[PDB]
């Protein structure tokens, strides 16, 4: 599947662009970065051209218009969230309307990691996949969003940690391993010494940078940092995956060679007898 | 689609087979081509033209007065042609829609064949507005039809595009994939492996697209839907349509 | 240019061919032209074994000989050739490979001309039109690779891009042209 | 700011943005074709059809912009030229009568019956202020040409 | 189209599963000699200008075609490892 | 053949020549036509008056420059690989400071190659050339700041590349900058260095910009004269002594840096034109008296207090404006080159008096053609300007002789920064074609020259233009500078004319390179003609009105990449060109002056003047073309005939009687056929392959050199090794291959020893036609060192089309070549003569190019009718007087059907039958007339030929133009199997014997990869590279009828773990259960 999602999106890559003029007051040539460049951004955290502020609070809104800097109140419970936003901005979100946390304020593109912490990473991810599509079918681009939704996954399984119980409280590891402990947490090993584990964001790139096999990392990163701190430890490289099972020249974890159908039996009723002969 | 959805693979190829050979076969016999005289020109040609001549005139007497503003007559103009140009469109088509519903540069179009409207205006009817080198289109239209000669500066017109057009195409097929490189590095060791997953966790997939004009709820368009369900699997049975 | 990036950039192989592209109508999409001089050259192995079970050559090297320089390749050679190839499918790949049916399984037949006869329908597969392009063809030698080459590679089997439902052995032009013409 | 827009000229503007989307949704069309109609690299059709997306893409947002953010005026009543009024000039040696209706720089188009002006027009702005009996002139490329406001309806 | 690749595809749990048993039967047939087929009285694959494609056309050609008829019997663990090549070689000379 | 054109347009002065972009270039440059006493100056001669005067006393001046006595003749160079030079003498004497010495002894350095009759130059052994190129024409301009709406800023740019960037920025904060090598400072203090003072500078100068409070700011520095400049020079970021060391200043004196040009265009234009008045000197400097004199600094800034206030004329330059866009033709880049040499060159002179032993020096003491020499053999063969001349036929070579290009010294365009350059400007009307330029990347930055559009003084490509009184006509036309035409109104030619004076009173117009419509009373000047509109690449094709521009662009560069193909055929339709093309392109020779023909001899050309004189001329046979072709002169005269000063002697590669005929006008029935002709794909009838009418010559140069190794030179000779009698056959001469022999792919044509003898590379051959070797007693060649003697081959063949071939037409049209049908089974019309090539209609509607239908058409009637026509660019033919003779042609076909005795065929009947129901032919006529007013459409009834039934429906017809393109098939048709292998890593790679398999790619990987194909991939990644053991292994098995093998581990693997463990690195391979794993 991996291939897949990686050809069906890589494919339309070598059809998009755009960018031109008609529009010009101010650092405006097009409203954001609609193109194959948003596609970038989008696959690697950035912060947008036109990035629409969000609330991090839930609740109202208040406006004052003219004058130096006009402002939004987000006002509810008892706190007044402020927003400057310059005279030259334009916003969707009118007086009083309910606003929920990660909410559009501004018009145009929105932030990865700020949506991240307002509303959470559900809200991120679909916001992603959508947000893709919008480019690749503002072009005629039809593209199942299977494929779209694998890559984004991999952008989100790492998470930090949060409160230690066998590792540092300033690392990154993969979101799966954190369940490896949850289990091992209190189920196995009984004393809950919790994990607080929050998600972590990260582009495409940064993500592969973050692999958890060696051998893929020799490929890639620089080689010698690698293998260098790879070596102190034992470290084990499970021969899954493409990439580094490639290297290898060994057959591909995949297609036929994957461990569910590696091993076949292939037996004939003038022989299958021949073995209840031999007992 | 249907075919292979019914009857299977092997035998949707049989399909395409027979109906590779028929197609030319016919598409030989049927005896059509393209002449000269097959660019059929709508005779609404000489009406609209002075339609729209005699009306440039119009908003151009404004502005000699002063009524327009210097921008004013820019897009006035423009709104003008943008729609007169609309207007000889859709009456090409219903020239040969009555008259020559066999006239092969039409078949053409129509059919699933190849030829497309926007680009038929451009043979029968008449190119539009051009761009000029900035970016703001032309304010003098092409008021020639290709199947007419052309005058000399509007083809100098009609070439800030087809060298613009080699510029974009030269800057986006360089880095060739570069996209499904980085792409690949991260989906290179996603595989399928395993007998259903346990996890229980169901997904929200939209049915309704929230504002486009007013906090308005609209049903998306039917080519994002399936997108997006087309192939899935519905965590919790939901019967809706009366059916389960 | 090291060696864990090494085995990534893959490089060049043996059996390989390539030339000018054509269509070919006659040809049913279940196979793929293929011009004489090449599969023979290209398959100057197999070709070899089987001159073996024939009275062609007495061993090996025999039948190399047989062929080293031959304006006048025995009628037997060629009858022989084709015995060769008989289920044994190859591959067809355009330049620009992007998507999977970037390359296709095909079974390969005796033809003319110096270019490699390809079927109209996989023309939308492998982003390429008929004005001089040419495509690649590789050859399963693995009797197992030949399995998953015509199993899961062959074109009559991949119809339904993976990237959409969508169809892939949709009608062109001329088919297209004639089918309407007529209805 | 806010957009001032009237039921009439709503309508039009409105309408507009339902006609674009029928058109626009043409031009995403023509493309699935032009990708999937083989010949790479300069489907003549291709490109220009791209830009030709743009200027779609471009018009749909003047058009909902405004959209979000419009009034609505029903000056009826009242003798100074406000928003919704339809002024008349009549040139005074000439003895020639005319007829127009001046509105937002939203509105116009030279084609509606009382010639629609744009408020930030030089036409539109010598006639804000001013009532029945007024005459001004202002600049105009024959010369300068002064025009009394024969009455003021609706 | 390959023969009822179809009803291949249905005999099988998985795509690639197919694969991976029409290779291994079809190596069985050459290398432990050309006489381990099911379906030679009748209906067996044949050539053109001599129908000799009675005794060695095309491994795989053959695999397939003996699963066209439900003679053979799959799976994961169905004989002993080692005990394949010791009752094959052995049966057929 | 009879011969109509369509001429309504009275072209007044015919096309200039096409080749003197190139040929005066040179001339003037080299003023070396006439004696230095007609001291012209520029080029050469202006480039000694500049660093020639030196003095350190040192005192030698210039004299006399003469030379042009080339060693050898032209082809000798070619073949020789010699530089086709001309050795460069200079007279110069020396005077010293105490009275006397004249020693004026003749002094040579280096020589400098020519201009050929073409245009081109021989550097060595082959012919390249010296493209133009384009630039900001160095001069003072000013353009609105950067991302600040604010004010503008000025900027002052005076090349060579040794010519400081100064610019003036209007710091808003106050003060005005003076940005100069990335650094900011008070222009003020500059201005105290020229003397301008603190009262005088503010009144005459912001008289009117009380923004002068600006500059005349300084009251403590300012008040400091000569002084200033020690200041000047504290700004400069080194750190030296303040004492008199105005080097930097006087380097911008009159010296080098400020632009040295013609002291009246070059650089005055930009000046007096834009703004100050006079000139004073040849730039800003005047560095005597200690003070300094610039009456540059205070126009530049007088235009600026200007802009940026009042309206002194609204003065906004603009960038892309050709008006302000200098070329750079061969002369100006070759004296330029040659200028560094020269200064390289009085860098020794000065040095060598320092040092100078008296005055007993004078010649050598000074000279040495060390310097000199160096820079010219660097510009014409290392410079990136020159180029391998294409010579794909006459008509390439042509086209990229006048190109013209952005990318250059750098110090005009880069690589990064220019998509504003790239789109056509305002001003490239009939200066630079808009469709001209090549394909893929780079387009735009590369782009020929118009047609009429010439060079004129310094680069500013002018045009003509028809001057007009009123609404008259004038005969006369001058050409218009980029800038001065906006000045004006001009007309169309199209504009319908009474004689000579205007016609309708709507009249369109480009006032100021705006589309206009002005009546007859404002006419100041009339376009020429279409032509000048586009270049000859262009105004080649058919009814270029009625394609679309990017259409265009194809079928222009592809009659570049045409061939010279054996059977030359003018076009049936033609631009008019075709006769000129030929003749300054030099494909064919013409007769010098009147007079009678006396040998017409197959290689040689004998004929007797009237002047009472003898002349012969060599007739090159079959030249090796630069990209391999024929290159051949049919003798279109015979024995004894008067002929015309400049009448056609023989042909040109691809000409015919004066004519230039790239490929064959054929039958076409435009139609769909049995899918044959699918995406772009183009059927043929094996008719046309029958007489040889589609066809080419090619030829292969393979050379050989007898190197010297320390190890034993390797000796030329039959001497083989490997005893083989087999192949020496042929191989009769000493080591050289007979002449006339038809070598085959693995034979040898030369026998290397130490046996490296160079054999047939994969592919072909063809028959030799003519070898040369080259022993040590060098006649008068430049051998290679560690070269004992060098051999040339020269092979060729036939280019017989046949599958693999592709042909366009000058529409744009390409396409390949799929199934050739015979005469057969080929759709005939119903009287015998059937078709010949078949194209798929399909390609015609997407592809808005409908010029072809028309051309198809109009040669319809020509191939009934007789003859061929002449249809101007857009003057060309019109739709009415073409159905005329299209309708006199029917009265041809079906006339004589008439007489013959036979009417209608049944099968006519049903065809027209549908015609009517389909609204082609009107109901109620007669077949006659049916037929008839159907053949007006251009299409005719067509039988199958292989069913015999007709295709119901009119097949529009006509005789098409095409041609095959320099991509053959032959350099695509890699088949392997099993060869050689990579003697460093492992890779399949052949070249000799047998061939290299085409690479895999991560990119095809991974799509298999997809698939699941982990053996078919394992397979290709191991097996067939690496891993050399089952690369053998499986050879074995396969051979032997057995089971490929099966890697257990790739040689890649096992290398990897002991490559690692040869540094600490322990790579332990555990099992499945954290178990040891034997590797080996
Ligand atoms: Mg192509």
């Amino acid at each position: 599947v991996g291939i897949v999602a990686a050809q069906s999106i890589g494919e339309p890559g070598t059809q998009l662009t755009m960018r031109t003029f008609h529009t010009g007051g101010v650092a405006g040539a097009a409203d954001i970065t609609q193109g194959l460049p948003r596609v970038i951004e989008l696959f690697e955290a950035r912060r947008p051209k036109a990035k629409a502020v969000i609330s991090e609070i839930d609740g109202v809104v208040r406006i004052e218009e003219t004058e130096e800097k006009l402002s939004v109140f987000v006002e509810s419970e008892g706190f007044s969230k402020e927003y400057k936003l310059p005279k030259e901005a334009r916003l969707l979100v009118k007086d009083g309307d309910y606003v929920e946390a990660g909410q559009p304020l501004t018009r145009g593109a929105i932030d990865p990691h700020q949506l991240l912490e307002a509303k959470g990473p559900e809200a991120v991810e679909r916001y992603l996949v959508e947000e893709i599509q919008k480019v690749y079918r503002a072009q005629g681009v039809k593209l199942h969003d299977k494929h779209i939704e694998i890559v984004v996954r991999q952008m989100m399984k790492y998470v930090e940690v949060t409160d230690p119980g066998d590792s540092r409280l300033l690392e990154g590891q993969v979101l799966e391993k954190w369940d490896v402990e949850a289990l091992n947490e209190r189920l196995i090993a009984e004393g809950k010494t919790p994990v607080a584990w929050k998600p972590l964001l990260m582009g495409v790139t940064k993500s592969a940078l973050s692999t958890k096999s060696w051998l893929s990392a020799a490929s890639f990163q620089n080689t010698t940092h690698v293998l260098t701190e790879a070596a102190i430890a034992g470290k084990k490289d499970e021969l899954i995956g493409l990439k580094e099972n490639v290297i290898l020249g060994r057959l591909i974890p995949a297609g036929t060679g994957s461990d569910f159908v590696r091993f076949t039996q292939v037996v004939d009723q003038k022989t299958l007898k021949a073995i209840e002969e031999a007992r | 689609y249907q075919a292979f959805l019914r009857l299977g693979m092997e035998k949707t190829a049989r399909l395409l087979d027979a109906l590779k050979y028929y197609g030319f076969t016919f598409s030989t016999t049927s005896g059509i081509t393209i002449g000269i005289d097959d660019a059929v020109i709508p005779e609404e040609k000489k009406q609209y033209l002075e339609e729209a001549d005699r009306k440039l005139l119009q908003i151009e007497q404004a502005y000699e007065m002063g009524f327009l503003t210097d921008r004013e007559r820019y897009d006035q103009i423009l709104q003008l042609w943008t729609e007169t140009t609309e207007k000889v469109t859709q009456a090409v088509f219903k020239n040969f829609e009555e008259n020559y519903p066999f006239n092969p540069l039409y078949v053409m179009a129509q059919s699933g064949a190849r030829g497309n409207p926007q680009q038929i205006r451009q043979l029968c009817g008449l190119r539009g507005l051009m761009q000029k080198p900035s970016g703001e289109t032309f304010e003098v239209p092409v008021r020639s039809s290709f199947r007419e000669g052309l005058t000399v500066l509007e083809y100098f017109i009609s070439s800030h595009g087809a060298r613009k057009g080699g510029a974009d195409t030269a800057l986006r097929t360089a880095d060739s994939g570069y996209l499904t490189r980085k792409l690949v590095d991260v989906t290179h060791e996603i595989v399928v492996r395993e007998a259903d997953c346990g996890t229980t966790n169901y997904i929200s997939v939209p049915l309704f697209q929230p504002d486009e004009v007013t906090r308005s709820l609209r049903l998306r368009k039917r080519a994002d839907i399936e997108a997006g369900l087309y192939g899935r699997v519905l965590a919790r049975e939901v019967e809706v349509l009366g059916v389960r | 240019q090291g060696r864990f990036r090494q085995n990534l950039l893959g490089k060049r192989v043996d059996y390989s061919g390539r030339s000018v592209i054509v269509v070919g109508p006659q040809l049913k999409l279940h196979q793929c032209g293929l011009p004489k001089r090449m599969a023979l050259e290209l398959f100057k192995p197999f070709l070899l074994k089987k001159m073996e079970e024939k009275g062609i050559a007495p061993n090996v090297k025999a039948a190399r000989r047989m062929l080293e320089r031959q304006r006048d390749i025995k009628d037997e050679v060629w009858d022989a050739l084709e015995e060769v190839i008989h289920g044994k499918v190859v591959l067809l790949n355009r330049a620009p490979t992007l998507h999977r049916l970037g390359i296709q399984a095909f079974q390969p037949v005796l033809v003319e001309g110096q270019s490699i006869q390809l079927h109209p329908l996989v023309c939308e597969a492998f982003n390429a039109d008929f004005d001089g392009d040419q495509m690649a063809v590789h050859v399963p030698l693995s009797s197992f690779a030949q399995a998953e080459a015509r199993i899961q590679m062959l074109s009559a089997h991949n119809l339904l891009s993976p990237a959409s439902g969508e169809p892939l052995a949709k009608p062109s032009r001329d088919i297209i042209l004639g089918l309407y013409y007529i209805t | 700011r806010e957009v001032k827009l009237t039921k009439a000229g709503y309508e039009r503007l409105m309408q507009q943005l339902e006609r674009e989307r029928e058109r626009l949704q043409e031009i995403s069309a023509d493309f699935e074709q032009a990708l999937e109609e083989g010949d790479l690299r300069e489907n003549a059709g291709y490109d220009e059809a791209r830009r030709a997306m743009w200027q779609n893409e471009a018009r749909i947002d003047s058009l909902e912009d405004i959209l979000s953010r419009a009034v609505i005026l029903e000056e009826g009543s009242g003798e100074v030229i406000g928003l919704g009024s339809v002024v008349e000039l009549e040139d005074p040696l000439s003895g020639e009568r005319l007829s127009v209706q001046v509105v937002s720089p939203a509105e116009a188009n030279v084609l509606d019956t009382p010639m629609k002006i744009s408020d930030a027009s030089p036409m539109g702005k010598a006639l804000l202020g001013h009532r029945v009996g007024d005459v001004l002139s202002l600049d105009t490329p024959k010369g300068r040409r002064e025009f009394r406001v024969v009455a003021i309806h609706g | 189209a390959e023969p009822g690749i179809d009803k291949l595809f249905g005999m099988v749990d998985s795509k690639y599963r197919l694969t991976v048993v029409v290779a291994k039967r079809a190596q069985q047939l050459l290398r432990h000699g050309f006489k381990n087929t099911v379906l030679e009285p009748e209906e067996r694959p044949k050539m053109q200008t001599l129908e000799g494609l009675f005794d060695d056309p095309n491994a795989v050609t053959w695999a397939m075609k003996e699963l066209l008829t439900g003679r053979l019997v799959f799976g994961e663990n169905l004989v002993p490892e080692d005990r394949l090549q010791k009752e094959m070689e052995r049966l057929y000379p | 053949m009879e011969i109509k054109r369509f001429g309504r347009i009275r072209e007044v002065i015919p096309l200039p020549p096409l080749t003197e972009i190139q040929v005066e270039s040179y001339r003037r440059a080299l003023q070396a036509d006439v004696p230095p006493e007609k001291r012209e100056n520029v080029g050469i001669q202006a480039a000694f008056r500049e660093t020639f005067p030196i003095e350190e006393g040192l005192v030698l001046d210039f004299l006399e420059y003469r030379l042009g006595e080339p060693p050898f003749p032209q082809d000798e160079c070619r073949e020789k690989d010699l530089t086709y030079q001309a050795p460069l003498y200079a007279r110069l004497q020396l005077i010293h400071k105490d009275t006397g010495l004249i020693k004026e002894d003749e002094v040579f350095l280096g020589h400098i190659p020519l201009m050929t009759e073409d245009g081109s130059f021989i550097i060595n052994g082959a012919d390249r050339v010296i493209v133009s190129q384009i630039h900001r024409s160095p001069g003072v301009y000013f353009t609105p700041d950067p991302a600040r709406p604010g004010r503008y800023i000025a900027s002052i740019i005076p090349l060579p590349k040794r010519g400081p960037w100064i610019d003036l920025e209007v710091e808003p904060n106050g003060v005005v900058s003076m940005k100069v090598n990335k650094r900011k400072f008070p222009l003020v203090l500059l201005l105290r260095v020229l003397g301008y003072d603190q009262e005088t500078l503010a009144r005459e100068l912001g008289a009117y910009g009380e923004l002068v409070q600006g500059l005349m700011d300084e009251s403590v520095f300012a008040m400091r004269p000569e002084e200033a400049l020690i200041r000047l020079f504290t700004l400069l970021r080194p750190g030296d002594p303040p004492k008199r060391d105005k080097a930097v200043a006087y380097v911008y004196g009159l010296i080098a840096d400020p632009r040295r040009y013609d002291l009246g265009e070059a650089g005055r234009y930009k000046a007096e034109e834009k703004l100050g008045i006079r000139l004073s000197g040849r730039t800003l400097a005047r560095f005597e008296d200690g003070e300094f004199k610039d009456e540059v600094f205070l126009p530049t800034l007088r235009y600026l207090f200007a802009l940026t206030a009042g309206v002194p004329g609204h003065e906004v330059d603009d960038i892309d404006h050709l008006g302000n866009r200098r070329i750079r033709t061969v002369g100006e880049l070759m004296t330029d080159q040659f200028r560094v040499g020269l200064a390289r060159l009085a860098r020794g002179v000065r040095e060598r008096m320092l040092m100078g032993s008296e005055d007993s020096l004078t010649p050598a003491k000074l000279v040495n053609s060390r310097p000199l020499e160096a820079a010219i053999r660097e510009f014409f063969s290392r410079s990136q300007l020159s180029q391998f001349k294409d010579e794909t036929n006459p008509l390439s070579s042509l086209r990229h002789k006048r190109r013209i290009s952005a990318l250059g010294p750098g110090g005009l365009t880069r690589e990064r920064a220019g998509f504003d350059v790239r789109d056509v400007h305002r001003t490239h009307y009939g200066r630079i074609c808009p469709v001209e330029t090549p394909e893929g990347a780079n387009i735009g930055l590369i782009t020929s020259l118009a047609a009429y559009a010439r060079v004129d003084e310094l680069g500013f490509i002018r045009t003509p233009y028809r001057r007009v009184v009123g609404g008259v006509v004038t005969d006369e036309v001058v050409y218009m500078t980029a800038t001065e035409e906006d000045r004006y109104t001009i007309a169309q030619a199209n504009t319908p004319l009474e004689g000579n004076r205007i016609a309708a009173e709507r009249v369109v117009a480009r006032r100021k390179g705006e589309p206009v419509i002005v009546s007859p009373e404002e006419v100041e000047f009339m376009d020429v003609s279409p032509k000048q509109v586009f270049s000859v690449n262009t105004n080649l094709i058919p009814f270029l009105e009625h394609d679309d521009a990017n259409r265009a662009l194809m079928g222009s560069n592809m009659q570049t990449q045409a061939v010279p193909l054996i059977r030359a055929q003018a076009p049936v339709v033609m631009t008019g060109l075709e006769e000129r093309v030929v003749r300054d392109s030099l494909a064919a020779l013409y007769a010098e002056e009147d007079g009678e023909v006396a040998k017409v001899d197959g290689n040689r050309i004998v004929v007797r003047y009237e002047d009472g004189r003898l002349v012969e001329y060599p007739l090159r046979r079959f030249y090796r073309s630069n990209q391999g072709t024929a290159l051949d002169q049919r003798p279109r005269v015979v024995v004894g005939q008067r002929v015309r000063k400049g009448d056609l002697l023989a042909d040109g590669p691809a000409s015919e009687n004066g004519f230039l005929a790239l490929g064959q006008n054929v039958l076409v029935a435009i139609m769909p056929f049995d899918g044959y002709n699918f995406e772009d794909a183009i059927v043929i009838s094996e008719e046309l392959l029958k007489r040889d009418f589609y066809t080419s010559i090619h030829i292969e140069r393979y050379e050989i050199e007898a190197r010297d190794t320390k190890l034993g030179p390797e000796r030329i000779t039959r001497d083989i090794p490997h005893l083989s009698e087999a192949a020496l056959r042929d191989l009769d001469e000493e080591g050289v291959v007979r002449i006339g022999a038809e070598v085959k792919p693995g034979d040898i044509l030369v026998g290397r020893t130490s046996d490296t003898s160079l054999r047939v590379p994969p592919g072909e051959g063809g028959i030799v036609v003519r070898t040369v070797r080259l022993r040590r007693g060098d006649p008068g060649v430049e051998l290679k060192p560690g070269v004992r003697e060098v051999v040339r081959v020269y092979v060729a063949q036939k280019r017989k089309l046949q599958v693999g071939d592709k042909l366009a037409n000058r529409h744009g049209n390409k396409g390949v070549v799929a199934k050739i049908l015979p005469v057969e089974d080929m759709p005939h019309l119903p009287d015998g003569t059937p078709v010949d090539v078949i194209l798929n209609p399909l390609g015609v509607p997407s592809r808005m190019n409908l010029g072809q239908i028309l051309e198809t058409h109009l040669g319809l009637a020509g191939y009934f009718l007789g003859q061929r026509y002449i249809s101007p660019i857009f003057d060309g033919a019109k739709e009415p007087e073409i159905k005329e003779l299209l309708a006199q042609a029917f009265e041809v076909y079906f006339g004589k059907r008439k007489g013959e005795g036979f009417g209608v065929d049944k099968r006519e009947v049903e065809v027209l039958r549908r015609a009517e129901k389909l609204g082609l032919v009107t109901p109620g006529k007669t077949p006659e007339e049916q037929l008839k007013e159907l053949f007006l459409q251009g299409k005719v009834v067509l039988y199958d030929g292989r069913t015999g039934e007709p295709i119901e429906g009119p097949i529009v017809v006509g005789q098409m133009f095409i041609m095959k393109l320099y991509h053959m098939v032959e350099d695509k048709m890699h088949a392997r199997s099993t060869g050689p292998y990579s003697l460093i890593t492992q890779q399949p790679l052949g070249g000799k014997a047998q061939f290299g398999g085409q690479r895999f790619g991560e990119m095809e990987v991974w799509a298999l990869e997809a698939y699941g194909a982990a053996h078919t991939l394992q397979e290709m990644l191991t097996l067939k590279s690496d891993d050399i053991e089952g690369r053998n292994a499986a050879y074995e098995a396969i051979i032997k009828g057995e089971d490929v093998p099966e890697p257990s581990v790739p040689e890649s693997f096992r290398v990897l773990v002991k490559e690692l463990q040869a540094l600490a690195l322990d790579v332990q391979t555990l099992d499945e259960k954290d178990n040891p794993v034997d590797i080996f």
